[PDB]
């Protein structure tokens, strides 16, 4: 097994303040305003109004 | 300044002035309050735990 071939793929990610190109399969919801909610915008999560 | 010390000689004021000076003194500072829960882990339940 030490001499057998192995295919390698290295995935390199960038997380900048820029539009998202690749995304997870998480499903979206409607906006809720003026309420204390948990939010998730392009994978950036938080709690607030 | 030169002041001349002598025996048997005095200096006596023949007039006076009314002086009003001003003295500024602090007595208080700003009363501050910290909601440490907001300062550290402010909206995060996991962090709060």
């Amino acid at each position: 097994v030490g001499h057998q071939p192995y295919r390698v793929v290295v995935l390199s990610f960038e997380l900048l303040n820029a539009p998202a190109t690749v995304c997870g399969p998480k499903l979206s919801t409607d906006l809720i305003k003026n309420q204390c909610v948990n939010f998730n915008f392009n994978g950036l999560t938080g709690t607030g109004v | 300044s030169s002041i001349a010390y002598s025996n048997n000689t005095i200096a006596i004021p023949t007039n006076f002035s009314i002086s009003i000076t001003t003295e500024v003194m602090p007595v208080s500072m700003a009363k501050t309050s910290v909601d440490c829960n907001m300062y550290i882990c402010g909206d995060s339940t996991e962090c709060a735990n």
